Protein backbone atom coordinates (compact mmCIF):
# COMPACT_ATOMS: atom_id res chain seq x y z
CA UNK A 1 0.00 0.00 0.00
CA UNK A 2 1.73 3.14 -1.28
CA UNK A 3 0.21 6.61 -1.62
CA UNK A 4 0.47 8.06 -5.17
CA UNK A 5 -1.10 11.03 -7.00
CA UNK A 6 -2.92 11.53 -10.31
CA UNK A 7 -1.67 14.44 -12.44
CA UNK A 8 -5.02 15.30 -14.08
CA UNK A 9 -7.44 17.29 -11.94
CA UNK A 10 -11.15 17.57 -12.75
CA UNK A 11 -12.78 21.03 -12.66
CA UNK A 12 -16.42 22.04 -12.72
CA UNK A 13 -17.96 25.49 -13.02
CA UNK A 14 -20.65 26.05 -10.36
CA UNK A 15 -22.93 28.91 -9.25
CA UNK A 16 -21.19 32.24 -8.56
CA UNK A 17 -24.45 34.21 -8.59
CA UNK A 18 -25.16 32.95 -5.06
CA UNK A 19 -25.21 34.18 -1.44
CA UNK A 20 -22.49 32.49 0.63
CA UNK A 21 -21.98 35.01 3.49
CA UNK A 22 -23.77 34.69 6.84
CA UNK A 23 -24.43 37.09 9.78
CA UNK A 24 -22.21 37.00 12.89
CA UNK B 1 -40.69 8.89 15.03
CA UNK B 2 -37.31 9.86 13.53
CA UNK B 3 -37.67 9.17 9.82
CA UNK B 4 -34.09 9.28 8.49
CA UNK B 5 -35.07 8.52 4.91
CA UNK B 6 -37.68 11.29 5.00
CA UNK B 7 -35.26 13.76 6.58
CA UNK B 8 -32.72 13.03 3.86
CA UNK B 9 -35.30 13.32 1.11
CA UNK B 10 -36.36 16.77 2.35
CA UNK B 11 -32.79 17.93 2.63
CA UNK B 12 -31.95 16.74 -0.90
CA UNK B 13 -35.11 18.13 -2.50
CA UNK B 14 -33.62 21.57 -2.87
CA UNK B 15 -30.90 20.56 -5.35
CA UNK B 16 -30.93 22.46 -8.63
CA UNK B 17 -32.23 25.67 -7.03
CA UNK B 18 -29.77 29.17 -1.30
CA UNK B 19 -33.26 27.96 -0.29
CA UNK B 20 -33.87 26.62 3.22
CA UNK B 21 -35.03 23.27 4.50
CA UNK B 22 -37.04 23.62 7.72
CA UNK B 23 -36.98 20.38 9.71
CA UNK B 24 -38.88 19.97 12.96
CA UNK B 25 -36.93 20.80 16.09
CA UNK B 26 -37.51 17.30 17.49
CA UNK B 27 -36.13 15.90 14.22
CA UNK B 28 -32.87 17.86 14.47
CA UNK B 29 -32.57 17.03 18.15
CA UNK B 30 -33.03 13.35 17.18
CA UNK B 31 -30.23 13.55 14.62
CA UNK B 32 -27.91 14.86 17.35
CA UNK B 33 -28.85 12.31 19.96
CA UNK B 34 -28.64 9.30 17.63
CA UNK B 35 -25.43 10.44 15.97
CA UNK B 36 -23.85 11.09 19.42
CA UNK B 37 -24.47 7.43 20.35
CA UNK B 38 -22.80 6.26 17.16
CA UNK B 39 -19.79 8.58 17.57
CA UNK B 40 -19.26 7.20 21.05
CA UNK B 41 -19.65 3.58 19.94
CA UNK B 42 -16.82 4.06 17.43
CA UNK B 43 -13.17 4.73 18.24
CA UNK B 44 -11.95 8.32 18.74
CA UNK B 45 -9.11 7.44 16.37
CA UNK B 46 -10.83 5.92 13.35
CA UNK B 47 -9.20 3.12 11.39
CA UNK B 48 -10.53 3.25 7.83
CA UNK B 49 -9.99 1.44 4.53
CA UNK B 50 -9.84 2.75 0.99
CA UNK B 51 -11.53 3.45 -1.31
CA UNK B 52 -13.01 6.66 0.10
CA UNK B 53 -13.42 10.33 -0.64
CA UNK B 54 -12.12 13.04 1.68
CA UNK B 55 -13.41 16.60 2.07
CA UNK B 56 -12.11 19.57 4.06
CA UNK B 57 -14.00 22.61 5.44
CA UNK B 58 -17.66 23.11 4.43
CA UNK B 59 -18.57 26.02 6.79
CA UNK B 60 -22.35 25.96 6.19
CA UNK B 61 -22.14 26.29 2.41
CA UNK B 62 -24.96 23.78 2.05
CA UNK B 63 -25.45 24.04 -1.70
CA UNK B 64 -21.75 23.50 -2.15
CA UNK B 65 -21.92 20.32 0.00
CA UNK B 66 -24.72 19.07 -2.32
CA UNK B 67 -22.50 19.75 -5.32
CA UNK B 68 -19.70 17.66 -3.69
CA UNK B 69 -22.04 14.64 -3.33
CA UNK B 70 -23.42 15.28 -6.87
CA UNK B 71 -19.88 14.80 -8.32
CA UNK B 72 -18.56 12.27 -5.77
CA UNK B 73 -21.66 10.10 -5.62
CA UNK B 74 -24.25 10.20 -2.83
CA UNK B 75 -23.72 7.88 0.13
CA UNK B 76 -23.30 4.90 0.14
CA UNK B 77 -22.13 4.95 -3.57
CA UNK B 78 -18.84 6.20 -2.09
CA UNK B 79 -17.42 6.12 1.39
CA UNK B 80 -16.70 9.60 2.86
CA UNK B 81 -14.46 11.09 5.47
CA UNK B 82 -14.98 14.76 6.32
CA UNK B 83 -12.21 16.64 8.13
CA UNK B 84 -14.34 19.01 10.23
CA UNK B 85 -15.64 22.59 10.22
CA UNK B 86 -19.23 21.92 9.11
CA UNK B 87 -20.65 25.07 10.61
CA UNK B 88 -20.02 28.85 10.94
CA UNK B 89 -19.40 31.59 8.35
CA UNK B 90 -21.79 30.29 5.73
CA UNK B 91 -25.49 30.82 5.34
CA UNK B 92 -26.84 27.32 6.09
CA UNK B 93 -24.91 25.57 8.83
CA UNK B 94 -28.14 23.83 9.94
CA UNK B 95 -28.92 22.10 6.66
CA UNK B 96 -25.27 21.21 6.33
CA UNK B 97 -24.76 19.47 9.64
CA UNK B 98 -28.22 17.90 9.51
CA UNK B 99 -27.48 16.17 6.19
CA UNK B 100 -24.09 14.98 7.43
CA UNK B 101 -25.52 13.61 10.68
CA UNK B 102 -28.40 11.92 8.81
CA UNK B 103 -25.90 10.16 6.56
CA UNK B 104 -23.79 9.20 9.60
CA UNK B 105 -26.91 7.60 11.13
CA UNK B 106 -27.92 5.84 7.95
CA UNK B 107 -24.49 4.52 6.91
CA UNK B 108 -22.34 4.49 10.08
CA UNK B 109 -19.57 2.27 8.69
CA UNK B 110 -19.46 4.06 5.32
CA UNK B 111 -19.64 7.68 6.39
CA UNK B 112 -17.29 9.46 8.77
CA UNK B 113 -17.01 12.91 10.33
CA UNK B 114 -14.06 14.35 12.23
CA UNK B 115 -14.10 17.24 14.66
CA UNK B 116 -12.94 20.66 13.39
CA UNK B 117 -12.03 23.65 15.54
CA UNK B 118 -15.43 25.17 14.75
CA UNK B 119 -17.24 22.15 16.29
CA UNK B 120 -16.51 23.86 19.59
CA UNK B 121 -19.01 26.02 21.56
CA UNK B 122 -16.49 28.79 22.34
CA UNK B 123 -15.93 29.26 18.58
CA UNK B 124 -19.28 28.57 16.97
CA UNK B 125 -21.09 30.68 19.58
CA UNK B 126 -19.37 33.60 17.91
CA UNK B 127 -18.90 32.78 14.25
CA UNK B 128 -22.55 32.20 13.28
CA UNK B 129 -23.85 28.77 14.27
CA UNK B 130 -25.39 29.94 17.54
CA UNK B 131 -26.97 32.94 15.80
CA UNK B 132 -28.43 30.62 13.17
CA UNK B 133 -29.84 28.22 15.77
CA UNK B 134 -31.35 31.08 17.79
CA UNK B 135 -32.90 32.73 14.77
CA UNK B 136 -34.36 29.59 13.23
CA UNK B 137 -35.01 27.46 16.33
CA UNK B 138 -33.76 28.28 19.84
CA UNK B 139 -30.85 28.15 22.32
CA UNK B 140 -31.71 24.67 23.57
CA UNK B 141 -31.04 23.37 20.06
CA UNK B 142 -27.57 24.95 19.97
CA UNK B 143 -26.76 23.36 23.34
CA UNK B 144 -27.87 19.99 21.91
CA UNK B 145 -25.46 20.35 18.96
CA UNK B 146 -22.65 21.17 21.40
CA UNK B 147 -23.32 17.94 23.31
CA UNK B 148 -23.10 16.04 20.05
CA UNK B 149 -19.93 17.81 18.71
CA UNK B 150 -18.20 17.01 22.02
CA UNK B 151 -18.31 13.35 21.04
CA UNK B 152 -16.91 13.63 17.47
CA UNK B 153 -13.76 11.58 16.66
CA UNK B 154 -10.55 13.55 16.35
CA UNK B 155 -8.41 11.71 13.80
CA UNK B 156 -8.45 8.87 11.29
CA UNK B 157 -5.84 6.59 9.70
CA UNK B 158 -6.61 5.24 6.23
CA UNK B 159 -5.08 1.80 5.52
CA UNK B 160 -2.36 2.52 8.06
CA UNK B 161 -0.74 5.05 5.69
CA UNK B 162 -2.76 8.31 5.66
CA UNK B 163 -3.13 10.19 8.94
CA UNK B 164 -6.07 12.64 8.85
CA UNK B 165 -7.11 15.41 11.22
CA UNK B 166 -8.51 18.91 10.95
CA UNK B 167 -5.57 21.10 11.97
CA UNK B 168 -2.26 19.31 12.22
CA UNK B 169 0.50 17.80 14.32
CA UNK B 170 1.30 18.38 17.96
CA UNK B 171 4.68 18.56 19.69
CA UNK B 172 3.03 16.35 22.33
CA UNK B 173 2.08 13.53 19.92
CA UNK B 174 4.43 10.58 20.45
CA UNK B 175 2.00 7.66 20.28
CA UNK B 176 -1.37 7.17 18.63
CA UNK B 177 -2.40 5.64 21.95
CA UNK B 178 -2.39 9.22 23.26
CA UNK B 179 -5.23 10.11 20.93
CA UNK B 180 -7.02 6.87 21.76
CA UNK B 181 -6.91 7.71 25.46
CA UNK B 182 -8.75 11.00 25.04
CA UNK B 183 -12.13 10.51 26.73
CA UNK B 184 -15.39 11.87 25.37
CA UNK B 185 -17.44 14.00 25.76
CA UNK B 186 -14.76 16.64 25.89
CA UNK B 187 -14.51 20.30 25.04
CA UNK B 188 -11.50 21.50 23.02
CA UNK B 189 -8.98 22.90 25.54
CA UNK B 190 -6.95 26.10 25.00
CA UNK B 191 -3.68 24.18 24.59
CA UNK B 192 -2.30 20.65 24.39
CA UNK B 193 -2.70 17.63 22.17
CA UNK B 194 -6.40 17.94 21.31
CA UNK B 195 -6.06 21.69 20.69
CA UNK B 196 -3.14 21.16 18.30
CA UNK B 197 -4.87 18.43 16.27
CA UNK B 198 -7.71 20.89 15.54
CA UNK B 199 -5.72 24.15 15.30
CA UNK B 200 -2.06 23.79 14.18
CA UNK B 201 -0.72 24.76 10.71
CA UNK B 202 2.25 23.81 8.55
CA UNK B 203 4.63 26.64 7.71
CA UNK B 204 7.47 26.43 5.21
CA UNK B 205 9.51 29.11 7.01
CA UNK B 206 9.56 27.34 10.39
CA UNK B 207 12.25 24.90 11.55
CA UNK B 208 10.70 22.70 14.21
CA UNK B 209 7.81 24.31 16.07
CA UNK B 210 6.69 27.93 16.09
CA UNK B 211 4.02 30.14 17.61
CA UNK B 212 0.96 30.22 15.41
CA UNK B 213 -0.15 33.61 14.05
CA UNK B 214 -3.80 32.73 14.91
CA UNK B 215 -2.97 33.02 18.60
CA UNK B 216 -3.76 29.38 19.19
CA UNK B 217 -1.50 26.34 19.00
CA UNK B 218 1.57 26.06 16.77
CA UNK B 219 3.13 26.02 13.35
CA UNK B 220 5.36 23.13 12.28
CA UNK B 221 7.93 22.76 9.53
CA UNK B 222 8.53 20.21 6.80
CA UNK B 223 11.05 18.14 8.76
CA UNK B 224 8.56 17.67 11.65
CA UNK B 225 6.28 16.13 9.01
CA UNK B 226 9.04 13.86 7.68
CA UNK B 227 10.07 12.57 11.14
CA UNK B 228 6.43 11.90 12.06
CA UNK B 229 5.71 9.81 8.95
CA UNK B 230 8.93 7.81 9.45
CA UNK B 231 8.36 7.18 13.14
CA UNK B 232 4.79 5.90 12.59
CA UNK B 233 5.40 4.37 9.18
CA UNK B 234 2.85 6.59 7.42
CA UNK B 235 2.95 7.98 3.88
CA UNK B 236 0.82 11.11 4.13
CA UNK B 237 -0.83 13.69 6.34
CA UNK B 238 -4.22 14.84 5.15
CA UNK B 239 -5.69 17.93 6.85
CA UNK B 240 -7.93 20.96 6.29
CA UNK B 241 -8.24 24.25 8.22
CA UNK B 242 -6.69 26.67 5.70
CA UNK B 243 -8.33 28.21 2.63
CA UNK B 244 -6.29 27.38 -0.45
CA UNK B 245 -6.67 28.82 -3.94
CA UNK B 246 -7.19 25.55 -5.81
CA UNK B 247 -8.96 23.76 -2.97
CA UNK B 248 -5.99 21.51 -2.33
CA UNK B 249 -2.33 22.32 -1.67
CA UNK B 250 0.73 20.15 -1.04
CA UNK B 251 3.38 20.75 1.62
CA UNK B 252 6.82 19.21 2.26
CA UNK B 253 7.11 17.47 -1.13
CA UNK B 254 3.62 16.05 -1.02
CA UNK B 255 4.09 14.47 2.40
CA UNK B 256 1.14 16.65 3.55
CA UNK B 257 -1.91 17.93 1.69
CA UNK B 258 -4.40 20.59 2.78
CA UNK B 259 -8.00 20.15 1.60
CA UNK B 260 -10.60 22.91 1.61
CA UNK B 261 -14.11 22.29 0.26
CA UNK B 262 -15.97 25.60 0.55
CA UNK B 263 -15.75 27.40 -2.81
CA UNK B 264 -15.64 31.20 -2.74
CA UNK B 265 -15.34 31.04 1.04
CA UNK B 266 -17.61 33.56 2.87
CA UNK B 267 -17.94 35.35 -0.45
CA UNK B 268 -14.65 36.94 0.67
CA UNK B 269 -12.35 34.69 -1.40
CA UNK B 270 -12.17 33.42 -4.99
CA UNK B 271 -11.07 29.91 -4.06
CA UNK B 272 -12.12 26.59 -5.47
CA UNK B 273 -13.26 23.78 -3.18
CA UNK B 274 -11.72 20.35 -3.67
CA UNK B 275 -12.33 16.72 -2.71
CA UNK B 276 -9.68 13.93 -2.61
CA UNK B 277 -10.45 10.44 -3.93
CA UNK B 278 -8.38 7.63 -2.48
CA UNK B 279 -8.71 4.50 -4.60
CA UNK B 280 -8.12 0.96 -3.35
CA UNK B 281 -4.32 1.08 -3.87
CA UNK B 282 -4.06 4.53 -2.26
CA UNK B 283 -3.84 6.46 -5.52
CA UNK B 284 -5.10 9.94 -4.64
CA UNK B 285 -6.79 12.31 -7.11
CA UNK B 286 -8.60 15.66 -6.93
CA UNK B 287 -11.98 17.02 -8.06
CA UNK B 288 -12.38 20.80 -8.06
CA UNK B 289 -15.50 22.94 -7.71
CA UNK B 290 -15.11 26.39 -9.16
CA UNK B 291 -17.60 29.30 -8.90
CA UNK B 292 -18.44 30.92 -12.26
CA UNK B 293 -17.45 34.58 -12.64
MN1 LIG C 1 -10.61 25.19 10.92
Amino acid sequence: KKVTFLEEVTEYYISGDEDRKGPW
Amino acid sequence: MLNIDSIIQRLLEVRGSGKNVQLQENEIRGLCLKSREIFLSQPILLELEAPLKICGDIHGQYYDLLRLFEYGGFPPESNYLFLGDYVDRGKQSLETICLLLAYKIKYPENFFLLRGNHECASINRIYGFYDECKRRYNIKLWKTFTDCFNCLPIAAIVDEKIFCCHGGLSPDLQSMEQIRRIMRPTDVPDQGLLCDLLWSDPDKDVLGWGENDRGVSFTFGAEVVAKFLHKHDLDLICRAHQVVEDGYEFFAKRQLVTLFSAPNYCGEFDNAGAMMSVDETLMCSFQILKPAE
